[PDB]
RNA sequence: CUCUUACUUUUAACCAGUGAAAUUGACCUGCCCGUGAAGAGGCGGGCAUAACACAGCAAGACGAGAAGACCCUAUGGAGCUUU
RNA sequence: CUGAACUCCUCACACCCAAUUGGACCAAUCUAUCACCCUAUAGAAGAACUAAUGUUAGUAUAAGUAACAUGAAAACAUUCUC
RNA sequence: CCGAGCCUGGUGAUAGCUGGUUGUCCAAGAUAGAAUCUUAGUUCAACUUUAAAUUUGCCCACAGAACCCUCUAAAUCCCCUU
RNA sequence: GCUAAACCUAGCCCCAAACCCACUCCACCUUACUACCAGACAACCUUAGCCAAACCAUUUACCCAAAUAAAGUAUAGGCGAUAGAAAUUGAAACCUGGCGCAAUAGAUAUAGUACCGCAAGGGAAAGAUGAAAAAUUAUAACCAAGCAUAAUAUAGCAAGGACUAACCCCUAUACCUUCUGCAUAAUGAAUUAACUAGAAAUAACUUUGCAAGGAGAGCCAAAGCUAAGACCCCCGAAACCAGACGA
């Protein structure tokens, strides 16, 4: 019990495919292209996160204010609700002070 | 202290310490005695005297203090004939 | 669920030597989901258990309890199962060599109490299982006499050495 | 465990070292892998230690099956007929050599 | 963690609070020492040994006139308007080795300082430059950029 | 990991719909105390410590130390004598076996990454036999990265991409600290 | 279902194990089995035992008339 | 990325495999044979102090028997062995009294002419010499 | 999850295609014809 | 009540059918004295001791049930009154 | 004379303190590249349960216990008792 | 289950209080006290852990440390050598 | 040997992109889903409190129209807790992807259904053969607890040391939590399976790079500076406030 009795279908990996034969291209576009570009301008996602980083409270109040506006009303709300709950377990409780 | 603000998401500063201490940059921190004003005519000269001296802080004191300023607050400035520009740095000391 | 009792009497055993004694032939029938319980059952086929067959039918046929009604339909059909498939020569010459009882699956129904209080009772249900095999019952074991009890302390008495040395 | 596991008498086989003394290990199979992490150690062991090993004990037979495995496994037969298995994965060549002479000296 | 208490359960009071008794960052009197300190002007130092380095090493050239520019476009300084900079003070340390003649513009400058370039032949000047203008002359690409 | 985005995340006890409400009055009832359905303890409840995406993995190492990968990777491929220098990546045919049975005879490897100096001068016999290969990728000088060069067996190299590189490499070994971003004029730069 | 395959192959093994155990194989002669040489393994065996056997006397020690009748009549029904 | 653990019926089997001869439900029921697995080495490990004395305990109790058998006691055996520089353990003794009966009254004779001498020496004051089984051999 | 309750065997009594409609009619058991191209081989 | 008794019915117990609930660390679940988180089936010294069901009893398992409602504590609540 | 985990003897040695603190290893999973009867070096994380009157589900104990049910005969027509 | 209804939401309310807190192995490791609407807590010290720097630390010889005064106390402080 | 066990899809999550937005007939604001009669009722108005301040009473962050920086600076404040700008500066932008879950997970979802509630409202569970079932006397077995095959024999946390030998001999006061201290007759636990709990700044340390300079404008700098690595859990009240639903 818990654990299966036949083995499972194999996991066949292509390690020469477009994605992964062409990983890491263009990573030094500023070194090498007289820095007209900044590689990271090369990631892609959401636009509160291209170029960032930070923690759970960092990113909700970022993405708060740059896509905020946009967002769906329940959404909304409990975005608000959790920099709340981050604001007071942040601020307020830990080991250290 | 506020260790993550609310709009910012970053530290605070205590507003209660710079209104009462200065920080050289060596690390010291510089005070006031408390009762410097109060009831000097019970007092002696020589107490006094003592009163309105610029004190020293130890290192649990300054270590609280540098917890509750940011870095803004540390770093090295060039005011125009300031009269604790000669104390922001040590001489002579070892260990 | 496991059936795999119905697929023990579709095993086909290598055409025997000359010389080889004959092979006892074994029979293996069931029934499934009977609306009774196991407990109840179990002393049922633990009274047949080692009986012939003709003896074991008379046993449940004055019997009160509703599971040897039920027993000794199993047995008439693997009676006739076993000269009519098994190529068993002789009807009486079976004896019960295997008979116990099983948990079948069983539902679920609520039982109500006083103060808004309830239970859960579950609709029992339970399987047989009978092995017959061909031949007469094998004799009972006599009881252990004294001579076998005295033979086997001497032989304790013979059997130990000296311990914690050479 | 004591009272979980069996136990025996101490023992020779065919009151060995009576007469003469007779090597018990009479078979060595080795299984190790062309490519693989895991039999770097075994691999530099049958290029320096194996045909070193094999001089002294001529009366034990080496068989070295080189095939592909993430695990590899030495296999020792006994006169008596005991068949022991052990693991060299991720061994090193001085872990392996004392290994080794380990099997041939039991029984 | 340790063994219950607010310790354990992550309730400590906040950094400063002594348990109840006035704290010390509060029981002491305040005096003025930081009063007005985004107001005061600063004046990064420039020493005659560092200006007689940046000439020996070509970063900085006397034979045209030494400006702001010439010498944060040579890494000499580095000017921090947005932190109430006001320019350099050019500083007497270094006075006895420097020998130059250079034709050099410092918001600041000691007696000693002057006597030192004014010794050797060159000619020392004082200029004031507002906030809006010391960034422009610190970075003149960026505001060529700004189409203003 | 300084382009990757987790878009893993869960929902908190919070988020979960419902349990609003206590289930059974604090005392009294002989169970254990619950103030909502969807607590962690609970099936359906919330995830306590779940991942919170999506989450940036986003970080720079200094210019100069990118800048001296490449040098070491340039200089690994020589030293294992994995580098090999042409004059021109032009075939005589566009046929991709050709290329193949090349790298056969000189045995070059399994795979190998070949850098043209850039991606609209790149001859289109090359670009014929290398664009139905998988193991045979080329890529222009501006695209040369450490991963591609660890992954690939064999690289090679232009005549021009070598001036090339060395130019932008040895930048950094001699330059001032920037003022100002270098994509902004400067009076040597570029060139 | 749990995703993983170190833990199902790791599972594979014991059942077989459990398997063999209620249903233990007929045994087989070793040379069947892999891992053998007759002429190597019948070296040793004069080493083993510390003699100077002769190789040619001793691997007809081992060869018995049963066997070579029996080896006669595999040939004679394929031919050979 | 949600993890879980695959290998759970191996970790719990390297334990159950040490309950198998337990009785009740601490054979089959993890949390139940765990405590009593754990029990079970913790009192092997201490058992290794038990049998060292149990064993010493046993061969005195078998060299005390044998000394009665020929007028002695364990005290006399073992003081007077120790003062003609023979030094064999409880283990060799009570392994002669068994299987070298002969070798073993050899042995209690010694003691009982190394304890008389004793005697006759205490009413003694010095002058008589001493025994001939009461010499020690010296070693530089 | 992974629960299926099975009772014990039916054993239809009436073998015969007559009875079955026979009794099917008794039930209210409805079978229309079938349409359908393919025939068997 | 002295001071209880007899009978009927229900329950009861046996046969048949159906088939709950609180409870349960594991148990191969004895007595006396003593000991000890100060009141022992489990420790120490003694005595007792083949195994097993059914029906009764309520001395013990600090028996089950309800995170004591009495009392105290919390810089925990609420209702009422007020110069 | 008996008597320890004290001490000696053969061999080996990091291998008996709560909270706290320091350090050396590691299961499984995903990813990169290897490997190819099940592994390696690294990078990541919903990354490990004998215990929360814990959540859901299954099955036991109590227990085959408590408790539950159909007026009588007969030709199943009918009659009789209450 | 009205000393004041129920539902949803604020809400993951708060709780110095109780309970719970999941792989292996080794190591160091029991603490004068002060303040506090504070004594069921906390902060400072003290003890304790780790890294680093440097030079003394422990044990202790003479000599030396009060009159007033009842126990003319056991002792302590200081302290080279070792 | 029963009971069971085992599976991989259904679909879901997070982004990106793109603004979004019906219909057969009939019926439906009266007691909705009801063919047909005299009417004139009409919409707008500071959220509060929990919580923090270790009480509490002024006060206590909640997108508000550009990422960064200026800056946690000016400034506000029982000047306590905490709150907090602007001038100015000025960036990039190719939907068709995932080191996301895989039936106790992931949407509550097979469904806002069944069921519960007068109402507002609350709110589930689960499925699995095969190319073919117009091959169903079919897809082997081996695995939790619970039972069965197979009741029990002096004596005792149930084992260990052992032993020719299962037991007899000797030795041994379950676990966790909580405590000055628990075999304690103090707490919790019938058992199996699955689920179920340490989130981060300040400085400092370690390992690279460059070096009086460092950093891919901002910032630091009297050997510093850049980058990385590595430290701060779960369940639980009685309550308080707002807006609805109820005689
Ligand atoms: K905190
Ligand atoms: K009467
Ligand atoms: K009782
Ligand atoms: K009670
Ligand atoms: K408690
Ligand atoms: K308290
Ligand atoms: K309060
Ligand atoms: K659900
Ligand atoms: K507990
Ligand atoms: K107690
Ligand atoms: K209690
Ligand atoms: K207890
Ligand atoms: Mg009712
Ligand atoms: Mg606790
Ligand atoms: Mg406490
Ligand atoms: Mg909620
Ligand atoms: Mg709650
Ligand atoms: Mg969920
Ligand atoms: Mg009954
Ligand atoms: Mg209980
Ligand atoms: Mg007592
Ligand atoms: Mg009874
Ligand atoms: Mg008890
Ligand atoms: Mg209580
Ligand atoms: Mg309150
Ligand atoms: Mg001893
Ligand atoms: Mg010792
Ligand atoms: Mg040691
Ligand atoms: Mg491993
Ligand atoms: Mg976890
Ligand atoms: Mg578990
Ligand atoms: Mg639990
Ligand atoms: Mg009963
Ligand atoms: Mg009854
Ligand atoms: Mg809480
Ligand atoms: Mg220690
Ligand atoms: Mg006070
Ligand atoms: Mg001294
Ligand atoms: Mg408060
Ligand atoms: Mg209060
Ligand atoms: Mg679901
Ligand atoms: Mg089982
Ligand atoms: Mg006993
Ligand atoms: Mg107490
Ligand atoms: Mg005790
Ligand atoms: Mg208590
Ligand atoms: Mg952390
Ligand atoms: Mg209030
Ligand atoms: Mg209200
Ligand atoms: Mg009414």
């Amino acid at each position: 019990i818990g654990i299966r009795l036949t083995l499972p279908p194999p996991k066949v990996v292509d390690r020469w495919n477009e994605k992964r034969a062409m990983f890491g291209v263009y990573d030094n576009i500023g070194i090498l292209g007289n820095f007209e570009k900044h590689p990271k301008e090369l990631i892609r996602g959401p636009i509160w996160l291209r170029g960032w980083k930070g923690n759970e409270l960092q990113r909700c109040i970022r993405k708060r204010k740059m896509v905020g506006s946009r967002m769906f009303a329940d959404d909304l709300h409990n975005l608000n609700k959790r920099i709340r709950y981050l604001y007071k377990h942040f601020n307020r409780h830990g080991k250290f002070r | 202290l506020t260790y993550f603000s609310a709009r910012k998401g970053k530290r605070k500063t205590v507003k209660a310490v710079i209104d009462r201490f200065l920080r050289l940059h060596c690390g010291l921190w510089v005070r006031r005695k408390a009762g410097y004003k109060k009831k000097l005519w019970k007092k002696t000269p020589a107490r006094k005297k003592r009163l309105r001296e610029f004190v020293f802080c130890n290192k649990t004191q300054s270590k609280l203090l540098d917890k509750m300023t940011t870095s803004f607050w540390k770093r090295r400035n060039w005011y125009v004939d300031d009269p604790y520009q000669k104390y922001h740095d040590r001489t002579n000391l070892k260990v | 669920i496991s059936r795999k009792w119905e697929k023990k009497n579709k095993i086909v055993y290598p055409p025997q030597l000359p010389g080889e004694p004959r092979r006892p032939a074994e029979i293996y029938h069931c029934r499934r989901q009977i609306k009774y319980s196991k407990d109840k059952m179990w002393y049922l086929a633990k009274l047949i258990r080692g009986m012939s067959i003709d003896q074991a039918l008379a046993q449940l046929e004055f019997n009160d309890k509703k599971g040897a009604k039920i027993i000794k339909e199993v047995l008439l059909e693997a009676q006739d199962m076993a000269v009519r498939d098994h190529n068993v020569e002789f009807r009486s010459n079976l004896y019960i060599a295997e008979s116990t009882s099983g948990r079948g699956q069983c539902l679920k129904r609520i039982r109500y109490h006083g103060r808004g209080r309830f239970g859960i009772m579950e609709k029992v249900y339970c399987h047989y299982f009978v092995k017959l095999v061909e031949g007469p019952p094998p004799p009972p074991e006599p009881p252990k006499t004294a001579v076998a009890h005295a033979k086997e302390y001497i032989q304790q008495l013979r059997s130990r050495t000296i311990v914690h040395t050479l | 465990t004591a009272r979980g596991t069996p136990s025996r008498f101490l023992a020779s086989v065919l009151h060995n070292g009576l007469g003469r003394y007779v090597q018990q290990l009479q078979r060595l199979s080795f299984s190790v892998s062309r490519d693989g992490a895991s039999s770097r150690g075994a691999r530099e062991f049958v290029e320096r230690e194996v045909i070193d090993f094999a001089r002294r004990n001529p009366g034990v037979v080496i068989y070295v099956n080189s095939r592909p495995c993430c695990v590899p496994r030495v296999v020792a037969e006994y006169l008596n007929g005991a068949v022991r298995e052990e693991s060299i994965h991720c061994k090193s060549v001085e872990e392996i050599s004392t290994l080794v002479q380990k099997l041939a000296d039991q029984s | 963690r340790g063994h219950k208490g607010e310790r354990q359960r992550g309730t400590r009071p906040r950094l400063g609070f002594e348990g109840g008794q006035t704290p010390f960052y509060i029981r002491i009197p305040k005096y003025g020492f930081n009063e007005g300190h985004s107001f005061r002007r600063q004046y990064k130092p420039l020493s005659l040994n560092r200006l007689q380095y940046l000439i020996d090493l070509g970063r900085v050239d006397p034979s045209q006139p030494i400006d702001l520019t010439q010498l944060v476009n040579g890494r000499g300084v580095t000017i921090q308007p947005l932190k109430r900079d006001y320019g350099v003070q050019l500083v007497e340390e270094g006075a006895d080795t420097f020998t130059a003649k250079v034709n050099i513009e410092v918001q600041l400058a000691s007696e000693l300082a002057i006597a030192a370039i004014e010794k050797n032949g060159g000619v020392v000047t004082t200029a004031f430059y507002d906030p809006r203008s010391l960034d422009i002359v610190c970075k003149p690409v960026p505001f060529f950029l700004r189409g203003q | 990991n300084f382009k990757r985005i987790s878009y893993a995340k869960t929902k908190t006890r919070a988020e979960v719909r419902g349990g609003g409400r206590k289930p059974w009055p604090q005392k009294g009832t002989g169970r254990a105390r619950h103030g909502s359905i969807r607590s962690p303890l609970w099936r359906g409840g919330g995830v306590a410590h779940g991942p919170r995406g999506p989450t940036s993995y986003y970080y720079m190492l200094p210019m100069k130390v990118r800048a001296l990968g490449l040098k070491v990777a340039l200089t690994v491929k020589l030293a294992q004598d994995d580098l090999h220098i042409m004059d021109s990546l032009e075939l005589p045919t566009g046929d991709p076996q050709y290329l193949t049975e090349l790298a056969h005879y000189r045995r070059w490897g399994d795979s190998v990454l070949l850098v043209d100096l850039t991606h609209e001068e790149m001859p289109q016999s090359i670009v014929e036999a290398t664009s139905r290969l998988k193991t045979f990728n080329l890529i222009p000088a501006v695209g040369l990265n450490v991963h591609s060069m660890l992954k690939h067996q064999t690289l090679v190299l232009t005549l021009p991409t070598v001036a090339f590189l060395e130019d932008k490499l040895l930048w950094q070994d001699s330059r001032y600290r920037p003022l100002y971003p270098f994509s902004l004029p400067y009076s040597d730069f570029p060139r | 279902v749990k995703k993983g395959f170190r833990a199902a192959f790791r599972f594979q093994k014991e059942l077989e194990r459990q398997r063999l155990l209620r249903c233990p194989p007929p045994p087989v002669r070793r040379s069947e089995k892999p891992n053998w040489d007759y002429h190597a393994e019948i070296q040793a065996f004069g080493h083993r035992l510390q003699e100077n056997f002769s190789l040619d006397l001793l691997k007809t020690a081992f060869v018995n008339s049963c066997y070579i009748k029996s080896e006669e009549a595999k040939r004679q029904q394929l031919g050979i | 990325l949600r993890n879980r653990v695959t290998d759970r019926y191996f970790r719990i089997q390297e334990v159950l495999k040490h309950a198998r001869h337990f009785r009740g439900r601490k054979n089959r029921c993890y949390r139940l044979a765990v405590r009593t697995v754990i029990r079970a080495f913790v009192k092997c490990t201490k058992a290794r102090y038990l049998k060292k004395k149990n064993m010493r305990t046993l061969w005195i109790n078998r060299i005390t028997a044998a000394s009665q058998e020929h007028g002695l006691k364990y005290p006399a055996l073992i003081g007077n062995l120790v003062k003609c520089q023979v030094e064999l353990n409880r283990k060799v003794l009570a392994d002669l009294a068994i299987y070298e009966p002969k070798t073993f009254k050899s042995l209690a004779a010694l003691a009982s002419r190394r304890r008389h001498e004793g005697f006759a020496a205490a009413l003694g004051d010095g002058k008589e010499p001493e025994g001939i089984f009461s010499r020690v051999v010296q070693y530089h | 999850t992974k629960k299926r309750f099975t009772p014990p065997i039916y054993q239809p009594k009436f073998k015969t295609e007559k009875e079955f409609m026979q009794h099917a009619r008794k039930a209210g058991l409805v079978i229309p014809p079938e349409k359908s191209d393919r025939s068997i081989h």
